[PDB]
Order: C-alpha cells, then sequence, then structure tokens
C-alpha cells in the first residue's frame, strides 16, 4: 500500500470542491460552498495497486492565502484547476505553479493541469492554449467536468502516476 | 467574533475548517459542525467536540453548555484543532484485549447490564464497569441508556454515582434526544435530579428540539419540586419553542400554577410574547386559566399589552367566552400588586 498526498490548488469557484466530492462521494455539489481547507481520505485501486489517497481541497480566496505555504510543503502532488469559461483562473495558474516550485524549491514537482466546467457551452479558454501551457510545464493536461464526472477519476489517477515518477 | 478552527472527523476520515464563535456555547459550535457535514452521522446528538490527548494530558470531551472560549486552543498546530467524536466510554489509562472488550459489549451482555441497572444491582453494575464496560449505549427496545434509565428509579443516587465513576457521560442522550436530566425531571424524580446536578450535570441541557429540562417540567406539570431544583441550580429561563412560547406560556396554558410561581419567583420575563404577540396573561385568557391569571396579575404582569392582533388579555378573554376570567383582569388595580419580598438564593455547586 502507499499514501499519496494530493492537493487541489485553484482560483475561487473553479470547481476544486466539486471535483473532490465527485471522486470521493460520487455526487455533484450544486450550491456554492466556499472552502477554507477540507481533507478527505479514500482507498482506491490504481493500475492493479491499492493506494490510500490523502486529498486536500484548498481555499481559492486570498483571505486564507496564509495557509498556502504549509499545504505546498506537505503535499506530494498538486492538481492545478482552472475553469474553461473563466480566463482569470487560467492566468492565476502561473502564480500557483511558481509558489509550488518556490516552496518545494525543485524544478520537478508532480503536477497535473485541469480545465473544469467542460460541460459549459461558453468556453473562453481554448484546449490548445492549455495544452501549450502544460507542454512548457512538462506535465499532463486533463479536461474534467465535475457535473458529468467526465475525466474526474482520470485527473486524480494521472496525478498519482506523476507522483510515482519521482 | 468567530475564529478558524480545524475539526477532524475520524469516523468520516475528513477534516473541515469552520469559523467557530468562542463567545458562544460549545453546543453552538457543535451545531455549526453538524450543518457543514451535510451527510448526517448516526445518533449525531451524541457526537461531541473533543480535545485530542496531547503531551502530559488526557483526551476530553468539551462541555456543551460551557462557552467555547473556556477551552483555549492547542498551539502545537498552525490552526486550532478539535475532533468530532462519538461519546464512547473513556478508558483513560486503560488497555484491554479488543476481543475481550468485544466480548464485554455483546448484545446479550449489554441487555444483562441494563437488567442489573433496572434491578438496582449496584455492585454487579460496578464490577462490569470496573472490567471496562462502556455505559454509553442504548437498549435496542427501550431506547434508554444506563444513566437515563437509572434516573427513573427510586433511590437512584448509588447507581448514578457508580455509572458516572464508570465513565457514563452526563449529557449522553437517549434515542429520543433526552438526557438523564430530562428523564429525571419528567419522572419528577427529585432524588435522581439532585444527584445528577451534584455530579456536575448542567440544568440547561437541550434536547433534539432545543428544549431544556426546565421547559419540559413546565409542560409536564405535577409535583413542582423538580422545577424548583433546576431553577435553584441556576437553570436558564426564557427558552422558546418554534412558535416562541416560553416556560410561563406553557405553564399557563395547562394551569400549572405551582410551576408558574417558581418560574416567576426566579425571574421569568412576564412580558415575553410568543409568535402571535401573546404574553402569558393572554395565554391564561385563551385557555380560561383563572388560577394562573391571578398569580400573574398579583406579581405585576402588565395587563395592557397588545398582541400582534392588537388585542389585550381582557379582550382575548371576552372573545374566548371567559367572562369570569375577563372580569378578574378588568377589576384588577395596580395597587393590588405585591412584588416578591425576597430574591432567590442558588445552589453553591
Ligand atoms: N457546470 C458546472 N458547475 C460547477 C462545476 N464545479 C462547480 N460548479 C458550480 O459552481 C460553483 C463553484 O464550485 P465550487 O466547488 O464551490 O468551487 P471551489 O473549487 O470549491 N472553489 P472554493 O472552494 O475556494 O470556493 C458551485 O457552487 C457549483 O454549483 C463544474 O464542474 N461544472
Amino acid at each position: 500500500m502507499t499514501e499519496y498526498k494530493l492537493v487541489v490548488v485553484g482560483a475561487g469557484g473553479v470547481g476544486k470542491s466539486a471535483l473532490t466530492i465527485q471522486l470521493i462521494q460520487n455526487h455533484f455539489v450544486d450550491e456554492y460552498d466556499p472552502t477554507i481547507e477540507d481533507s478527505y481520505r479514500k482507498q482506491v485501486v490504481i493500475d492493479g495497486e491499492t493506494c490510500l489517497l490523502d486529498i486536500l481541497d484548498t481555499a481559492g480566496q486570498e483571505e486564507y492565502s496564509a495557509m498556502r505555504d504549509q499545504y505546498m510543503r506537505t503535499g506530494e502532488g498538486f492538481l492545478c484547476v482552472f475553469a474553461i469559461n473563466n480566463t482569470k483562473s487560467f492566468e492565476d495558474i502561473h502564480q500557483y505553479r511558481e509558489q509550488i516550485k518556490r516552496v518545494k524549491d525543485s524544478d520537478d514537482v508532480p503536477m497535473v493541469l485541469v480545465g473544469n466546467k467542460c460541460d459549459l457551452a461558453a468556453r473562453t479558454v481554448e484546449s490548445r492554449q492549455a495544452q501549450d501551457l502544460a507542454r512548457s510545464y512538462g506535465i499532463p493536461y486533463i479536461e474534467t467536468s465535475a457535473k458529468t464526472r467526465q475525466g474526474v477519476e482520470d485527473a486524480f489517477y494521472t496525478l498519482v502516476r506523476e507522483i510515482r515518477q519521482h | 467574533f468567530a475564529v478558524v478552527v480545524r475539526v477532524g472527523i475520524p469516523d468520516l476520515q475528513q477534516t473541515k475548517c469552520l469559523r467557530l464563535d468562542p463567545t458562544a456555547p460549545v453546543w453552538a459550535a457543535k451545531q455549526r459542525v453538524l450543518c457543514k457535514l451535510n451527510h448526517s452521522l448516526q445518533d449525531a446528538l451524541n457526537y461531541g467536540l473533543f480535545q485530542p490527548p496531547s503531551r502530559g494530558r488526557a483526551g476530553k470531551f468539551l462541555d456543551e453548555e460551557r462557552l467555547l472560549q473556556d477551552y483555549p486552543p492547542n498551539l502545537d498546530t498552525p490552526l486550532p484543532y478539535l475532533e468530532f467524536r462519538y461519546k464512547r466510554r473513556v478508558y483513560a489509562q486503560n488497555l484491554i484485549d479488543d476481543k475481550q472488550f468485544a466480548k464485554l459489549h455483546t448484545k446479550a451482555n449489554l441487555k444483562k447490564f441494563m437488567d442489573y441497572v433496572q434491578l438496582h444491582s449496584t455492585d454487579k453494575v460496578a464490577r462490569l464497569l470496573d472490567k471496562g464496560l462502556d455505559p454509553n449505549f442504548h437498549d435496542p427496545d427501550s431506547g434508554e441508556c444506563p444513566l437515563s434509565l437509572a434516573a427513573q428509579l427510586d433511590n437512584a443516587t448509588d447507581l448514578l454515582k457508580v455509572l458516572r465513576n464508570g465513565g457514563a457521560h452526563l449529557d449522553f442522550r437517549t434515542r429520543d434526544g433526552l438526557t438523564a436530566v430530562h428523564c429525571a425531571t419528567r419522572q419528577r424524580n427529585a432524588g435522581a435530579l439532585t444527584t445528577l446536578l451534584d455530579l456536575g450535570a448542567s440544568p440547561d441541557y437541550k434536547d433534539s428540539r432545543g428544549l431544556t429540562p426546565l421547559y419540559h417540567s413546565a409542560l409536564g406539570g405535577g409535583d413542582a419540586r423538580c422545577c424548583e431544583l433546576l431553577l435553584h441550580d441556576h437553570a436558564q429561563l426564557g427558552t422558546t419553542d418554534e412558535n416562541g412560547w416560553q416556560e410561563i406560556h406553557q405553564a399557563c396554558r395547562f394551569g400549572h400554577v405551582q410551576h408558574l410561581e417558581h418560574l416567576l419567583f426566579y425571574g421569568a420575563n412576564m412580558g415575553a410574547q410568543n409568535a402571535s404577540g401573546n404574553t402569558a396573561l393572554h395565554i391564561c385568557a385563551l385557555y380560561n386559566q383563572e388560577s394562573c391569571a391571578r398569580v400573574l396579575l398579583y406579581r405585576g404582569a402588565n395587563k395592557d399589552v397588545r398582541n400582534y392582533n392588537s388585542q389585550t388579555a381582557f379582550q382575548v378573554a371576552i372573545i374566548a367566552g371567559n367572562f369570569e376570567l375577563a372580569e378578574v383582569i378588568k377589576t384588577h388595580k395596580d395597587s393590588d400588586v405585591v412584588p416578591f419580598r425576597e430574591t432567590p438564593s442558588y445552589a453553591k455547586r
């Protein structure tokens, strides 16, 4: 068995809480509940190995920006989440990536780029621009929709795979 | 105002960051934790905030009625840390075989234990507690816990003390949400109630509906000794139900004149109005409770108060057909009022 510490990092209202609920509880959260810091643990089988997931759902607001340093140190891998409809979230990803590198002080940290709200018809972020950003970072890009549970398992499992590499 | 606290729920394998208000009762913080856990836990009322065992200290459940500010936070963590745990028996400085503990808590053995409590076999109860039995459980059929059942027996002080020394939580609620203090009050078991209070049980414990033991006594009537005992131990007045009835409203509706007099002596707000704007005196007028209305007027209730229908108590009495009661209200003069000679004295503990 292994324990993987996964941290969901993202702007406010990007679907970090909704993604985490879908993986753990297999249910979609309709209403908007702001997060400070929420932790979940789940036993799953990935690629024929049973591994415990430590999932940390972090706060998108700068109000709890103080907690950012502590969670970046402890977490083995990060899920950087942006909303496909919201351009600001996409731009904010760079700040989070730099902070993770700065706190970790390593060029190579397991990371996965997630574009949420795939189901939303009005998409302001092209798949290709996100893919280009992912390529520069050297990490995978996954399009995930919490509402339809599309790619949710893939994004978290991909990150566990990234953790295995280092 | 409120502060960020990390609450760990080991049964759920979850942690949540809540803003909790240190200037409010622990009960209020517990409510906030229960809400944010949208997935209700089983027998949620028994779950309590928990101070995790630290260095040179033991684990302890937070007191529901004590203010949250009374428990200063552990500074070991960057954020204060509490846990939400079921109120299981605490075997502090105790280590026993998992199967042996499992053998002790079989359905049959728990039923045997409840039979000992019912038969008042104090020594046999104590021996089982000494061996590690957890008294914080429910009988499947009755819904009682050992402490709540003991609180309904005659001469219960020995059982109550033995159960508390053996780890019974004083606020462990029954399947219906009543604590031992509620049960003793409802049964008008004054001996059991006094011992529970002596053991440190709070007089303001809330049930599932948020009603206190004192509120139940006012609804129940009968021997008013338990009502007086609660009030003497600084039981809080002014509890409201969903419709805004306070203790005096209930006492008046049912004509529990002894309960009313105790409540009034200990400071009950006569001018409190419910959802309809009715004061206790309006309630007397609605239910033709002349014995109660006389006490209210005598002790200085304001007969001029209008409900939200713009009706006085007098006018309510007339509309309800209580003409004799209405004349008592009408006839009353301010000079008739006799304020209480003495203020209350309260129990030391
Ligand atoms: N269609 C759609 N709506 C979503 C999705 N994720 C969230 N929403 C909706 O938009 C809101 C944002 O989701 P939420 O999980 O609160 O965001 P977050 O990732 O938790 N950010 P934070 O917790 O810091 O506030 C929710 O109220 C929900 O109703 C998604 O993937 N698809």
